[PDB]
């Protein structure tokens, strides 16, 4: 609801404006997608 | 398979029994010393499950098992210090079941930082929520159940594997001359992965665990039959220490392996885009089976692809 | 294990005891030199007692669980025609040697308030069926402790870090600790020394040194002060007589400028927030003072020896 | 990088730094498998600016005028070595730990004769990480006496080093400006660059921070 004026590049508590459906479907349409980046995107961050 | 192992749950064991118990005797009256469960499975292995139903007393007990590999108690004035190179095949559980995304990788386990410490190697179970996981291990199930002793394809038999555990301990191997320099170069990079943020992080990698690196690549050549050991047999437990805490393997060894050869030459030639077969003579030297000809040979134009795009 | 040179000092100095004489006119004050060592875990603490107890004469090992305070130093009859018979436990038996206990830290609350009595005396009155009888039990007492919970954080007090009552702190001597961190500095000598030793001390490598006289495949390892170190049979016959010959005496040289140098430090340490040295560390100077004496063959001791103890109490 | 303009004005900066074979005579015509060799090097210090039109002929020009001790380092990064006082390096250094450390868990830096409960020693909690912390000016007046090794005599150019660091855009005030009654201050920039300042005049500063135990 505010932008803080004195806000640096550390303190901004934004948030999205998207959704959990387009994200997904918009992945095998884009062109030239990586092969160490796709799998990335579809797991839930199980490796480190 | 091994007869020199034990089997116990959480509950099932206090704070003695598995080591050294202490009891009065009835019909002589006078202190004595028995032995446990880590005594008799001498140069073996012993199991254990759910680390989480147990209390504090008996893992301070036991922290001379995996470090020491002894047993000293004394208790009452009976010394009692005996040894067992038994090893411990722990299965730690989780606080809540699951692996929580949300808390950090330290808060879902039990374990301190003295148990750790001690303990070698630590794995981690990889959890998969892709609908190929659960495809391809719903079909082994079903070949279990409908063809009952007719799923098992294995090439060696049980017969010969227990054979081959003798030959093990006879020649011992030693150490050559070219892989001093090897073990010295390797440490530095797991000291810079262990402090991730600035000091300390999560797991601790000291002293305590590169002796143990040194004895996974001492028994890596142990069934191969190798006097000398070779720097390619090192590595092979370098890739695990990676993944200890965690079709796409694939892609794993083939861009570990270009980096390795495409740092010596001195000249530089085409090699780029109409002589596209150049990068496959120091790959074809390693190929000796047979698939690897005609099947594969459609899979390098489509590894190569990830550099055109 | 290469590092950790200032460990090294404190555990050669611990062997010797000191010499525990009468200075008092009634009172008989102990004169043993107790170290308590408390590091991180993972830096291998363990393995460097195993190393003293195997050079000495009489050395014994035990852990927390495994004792308690029955197996400790005395505890009832004999039930078998209506007898009485008394029994002892562990620190009787090791006299004038080196004692050395295991996961110190873990110890009952129970256990921990029941050890003063035979580190402050060197003895124990049995006051069983009205039959007294005091004996004699020189000890070392060399515990291996470990921090709270995780692993240790040195911005909290050694007082604090450590789950442990404060009367046993206050009667050791030697606390020196120490912390591991990443350092590219010094982190080439760890796993070079590793390495070296792992085929040094192989079993293989025994059949052309050990077996096979007259030959080595590796000499001596690059010590950090360039002097050759000792085999085995060099420290057997070092303790069996420099401990029981030459008897270094109390003279009185210039002890009286340790007086008004106390009195610097103890107008100093709350200045900034520290805690003020006690009389502990002034009735100690003699401890060290004769362990070095001993090494060099003095009958008195010399201003040098008096030097050279101050640096490891600080 | 996606846009071509971009790209427009960035490679014509880079023809005057790769047609050097080219006006020597040492490589002729039609020879793309021989250039990239030589330069790499002249690649790898230039390809971590992206979007920054700053990367001109001045970057390289700062180091010809550093003949005499070449540690400062102007042009890249040139905001990690600065020129600091005496008095001043010190004030950007202790009030970063004022903005991210309670009220009240202060005392283990100055009085150690107190008890500790030890808590857990909650590491992934929004400390640390939500922000600089509001405080006012009593924390200042407690903290620079202990840093320093001598006494220092507060006096009127020790103060200026408050409302001077604001027009340098090193603070930040609480939205509306105070009275006079002990005005409130924030931070501003991080610990990028605290610790190339402390190796300079002997000080370390992650042995302070209470989020790293």
């Amino acid at each position: 609801e505010r932008t803080s004026g004195n806000s640096q590049r550390e303190y901004q508590l934004m948030k999205l404006l998207l959704d959990n459906t387009q994200i997904m479907n918009a992945l095998q349409k884009y062109p030239n997608c990586p092969t160490d980046v796709r799998q990335w995107a579809t797991s839930s961050l199980s490796w480190l | 398979f091994s007869p020199r192992a034990v089997y116990t749950s959480g509950k099932a064991s206090s704070a003695a029994g598995l080591t050294a118990a202490v009891v009065r005797d009835e019909e002589s009256h006078e202190f004595v010393i028995e032995a446990g469960a880590l005594m008799l499975a001498d140069n073996g292995v012993c199991c254990i499950d759910e680390f989480d139903k147990m209390d504090v007393r008996d893992q301070v007990a036991i922290h001379e098992a995996m470090e020491q590999q002894t047993i000293s108690i004394t208790k009452a004035g009976v010394k009692a210090t005996l040894n067992a190179r038994t090893s411990i095949l722990a299965a730690a559980n989780p606080i809540s079941g699951h692996y929580d995304r949300s808390k950090s990788l330290k808060q879902n386990i039990n374990l301190s930082a003295p148990i750790m410490s001690r303990f070698d190697l630590f794995f981690i179970l990889v959890d998969e929520c892709n609908e190929v996981t659960d495809y391809a291990i719903a079909r082994r199930i079903v070949d279990l159940h409908s063809r009952i002793e007719e799923s098992i394809d294995r090439v060696y038999s049980l017969d010969d594997i227990r054979r081959y555990l003798l030959f093990a301990r006879q020649f011992k191997p030693k150490i050559s001359k070219e892989s001093e320099d090897f073990i010295v170069e390797q440490y530095k990079h797991l000291r810079q992965r262990d402090g991730s943020g600035v000091t300390k992080s999560s797991w601790r990698i000291t002293v305590r665990q590169l002796e143990s690196m040194i004895r996974l690549s001492e028994a890596m050549a142990r069934m191969h039959c190798c006097d000398e050991v070779q720097p390619k047999h090192v590595k092979e437990a370098f890739r695990l220490l990676n993944k200890s805490i965690i079709y796409c393997r694939i892609s794993n060894l083939i861009v570990l392996h270009l980096r390795k050869v495409e740092e010596e030459e001195d000249e530089s030639a085409l090699k780029r885009s109409e002589l596209v077969n150049w990068y496959l003579k120091e790959i074809e030297s390693e190929i000796d089976s047979e698939e690897e000809l005609i099947n594969k040979k459609r899979i390098i134009e489509k590894v190569i692809h990830r550099l055109t795009h | 294990i290469y590092g950790h040179e200032d460990i090294k000092r404190g555990l050669a100095l611990a062997l010797f005891g000191g010499e525990p004489k009468n200075p008092g006119g009634k009172h008989k004050v102990r004169g043993d030199i107790n170290v308590l060592l408390c590091g991180d875990p993972g830096t291998a603490k363990s393995q460097f007692l195993k190393y003293i107890e195997k050079v000495s004469s009489r050395a014994i090992f035990t852990t927390g669980q495994g004792a308690s305070a029955v197996g400790l130093t005395a505890y009832q009859r004999h039930p078998v025609s209506r007898e009485w018979t008394l029994e002892a436990g562990a620190l009787v038996l090791a006299d004038r040697g080196v004692c050395l206990i295991d996961e110190f830290d873990k110890m009952n609350d129970q256990d921990r308030t029941s050890i003063h009595e035979a580190m402050e005396q060197q003895s124990i009155s049995i006051s069983k069926a009205g039959i007294v009888t005091s004996l004699q039990a020189r000890c070392t007492v060399i515990a291996a402790a470990n921090p709270i919970g995780g692993r240790y954080d040195p911005s909290l007090t050694f007082s604090e870090n450590v789950d442990l009552t404060e009367p046993i702190i206050s009667r050791f001597d030697i606390l020196c600790v120490v912390r591991d961190t990443v350092d590219p500095v010094q982190d080439e000598m760890l796993a070079r020394f590793v390495v070296g030793s792992h085929v040094r001390h192989h079993p293989s490598n025994k059949e052309e040194e050990g077996l096979a006289n007259g030959s080595a495949a590796e000499p001596a390892m690059p010590n950090t002060y360039g002097v050759e170190p000792l085999p085995q049979e060099v420290l057997k016959k070092y303790i069996i007589y420099a401990k029981e010959r030459v008897h270094p005496k109390l003279n009185q040289m210039d002890q009286d400028k340790v007086a008004k140098m106390y009195s610097d430090l103890r107008k100093e340490s709350m200045a900034t927030g520290s805690i003020p040295i006690t009389v502990r560390h002034i009735e100690s100077m003699i401890r060290m003072a004769e362990a070095h004496a001993r090494i060099h063959l003095r009958d008195y001791v010399i201003e040098d020896d008096v030097n050279m103890a101050i640096r490891v109490m600080l | 990088c996606r846009d071509l303009k971009e790209l427009r004005h960035l490679a014509v900066l880079n023809f005057p730094k790769y047609c050097e074979p080219v006006v020597k005579g040492e490589a002729s015509e039609r020879d793309t498998r021989k250039l990239w060799r030589n330069i790499e090097p002249h690649l790898k210090k230039a390809m971590q600016t992206v979007y920054l039109r700053e990367i001109s002929s001045s970057q390289w020009e700062k180091l010809q005028k550093d003949d005499t001790d070449p540690g400062q380092l102007k042009g890249l990064s040139a905001h990690t070595h600065v020129e600091l006082p005496y008095y001043s390096k010190f004030i950007l250094i202790a009030a970063y730990l004022a903005s991210y450390n309670p009220a009240r868990t202060d005392k283990r830096f100055f009085l150690k004769h107190h008890g500790k409960i030890k808590k857990t020693n909650h590491e992934k909690t929004s400390n640390h990480l939500l922000g600089p912390k509001p405080f006012p000016l009593d924390r200042l007046l407690a903290i620079l006496y202990s840093i320093v090794d001598s006494r220092v005599a507060p006096t009127a150019n020790i103060f200026s080093q408050i409302t001077s660091l604001v027009t340098l855009q090193l603070l930040t005030l609480v939205g509306h400006d105070d009275q006079l009654d002990g005005p409130k201050y924030k931070c501003t920039v991080s610990l990028d660059f605290i610790r190339a300042i402390a190796r300079t005049v002997n000080f370390d500063i992650i042995k302070y921070l209470y989020d790293f135990l």
